[PDB]
């Protein structure tokens, strides 16, 4: 199954005119990040049927030269943001390598799903595109991940990922989860926690090929 | 800037910023000893850490458009500064910071 057939389901389950109009207008009267093309950047990189894993983001990176399209990552050139030096730091603990680039783009390829719950933000103004519908389309894409494949890893870090557990149906996928990896809360148990080795010990064990986390 | 320029002027001498925004549990953030206060417990918050890539992180905490938390890190130890349970103030260091109540209700 593809994207487009999910993407039509949730957009003629829901009305999302109102929200396309609205970002026309932001896109041409506004600076809103990522750059329109890169809005799917995840779900161009990550096709339906290779989706082996789910990562939860929240909201784009709102300064200039860091998003484009997937959760966490920032442009190869930009410079690495709290929450993913700390991801790195965890990696080279659990898995053993130390990635230079803060390109996901790799990730994606490997069938890293790095979706955020909103794919929009104007510069600077943090949460700037909350609560245009942008929740509701990636409630139906944790759903239709849920639904419609078999044997997937969910990661949920930080609690506002962790209520998307009603979404999940934990009989068929997997959730690994824990406190955000923000340095405000890496230390109540994200350290340690060692995701990218439990996803991949969950994924051999579906007999699926484990996710290259390295360069 | 207001808060922000204080809490890192004052952190410095006890160079520039960006800001990383975060939803966070209250329950995620280093309680250690304190109770997490009753009128916030399961709270979703809005956290502002600023940070620079010659490093130690300084942050605010917001909820319903309140200043709640203003913080320091240094690995596992974090120290807040300032407490609000959206009602009342808690704890406060603000002098420090050179920082009034009133500094913050206005921004």
């Amino acid at each position: 199954m593809e994207w487009s057939q999910i993407f039509h389901d949730i957009t003629t389950k829901h009305d999302f005119k109102a929200m396309h109009d609205f970002l026309e207008k932001e896109y041409s009267t506004a600076i809103v990040y990522p750059d329109r093309e890169n809005i799917y950047q995840a779900f161009d990189l990550t096709p339906f049927e290779n989706i082996k894993v789910v990562i939860l983001g929240q909201d784009p990176y709102h300064g200039p030269n860091q998003a484009h399209g997937l959760a966490f990552s920032v442009q190869p050139n930009a410079k690495f943001p709290p929450s993913l030096r700390n991801m790195y730091k965890e990696l080279a603990d659990d898995i053993g390598c130390v990635r230079q680039t803060p390109h996901l783009q790799d990730w994606a390829r490997e069938g890293v799903l790095l979706l955020n719950t909103v794919l929009t933000v104007r510069q600077g103004e943090a949460n700037s595109h909350r609560d245009i519908g942008w929740e509701t389309f990636t409630d139906e894409i944790i759903k239709a991940v849920s639904d419609y494949k078999e044997h997937v890893v969910f990661i949920l870090w930080g609690k506002p990922a962790q209520q998307k557990i009603k979404l999940i149906d934990t009989s068929k996928h997997c959730i690994i989860k824990s406190v955000h990896p923000s340095p405000l809360s890496a230390y109540r148990g994200f350290f340690g926690s060692k995701p990218y080795s439990k996803a991949n010990t969950y994924l051999e064990s579906v007999g699926k090929s484990p996710i290259n986390w390295c360069e | 800037k207001q808060i922000k320029a204080h809490l890192t002027r004052y952190l410095e001498e006890i160079q520039e910023y960006l800001t990383e925004f975060v939803q966070l549990g209250i329950e995620e953030l280093a309680w250690g000893e304190r109770k997490i206060p009753e009128k916030l417990k399961g709270a979703i918050i809005d956290t502002y850490t600023f940070y620079d890539h010659s490093l130690i992180y300084s942050f605010i905490g917001t909820y319903q458009g309140k200043i709640i938390l203003v913080g320091y890190t240094n690995g596992e130890y974090e120290h807040f500064f300032y407490i609000n349970d959206t009602v009342k103030t808690l704890h406060s260091e603000l002098h420090l910071l050179n920082l009034t109540e009133e500094d913050l209700e206005f921004v």
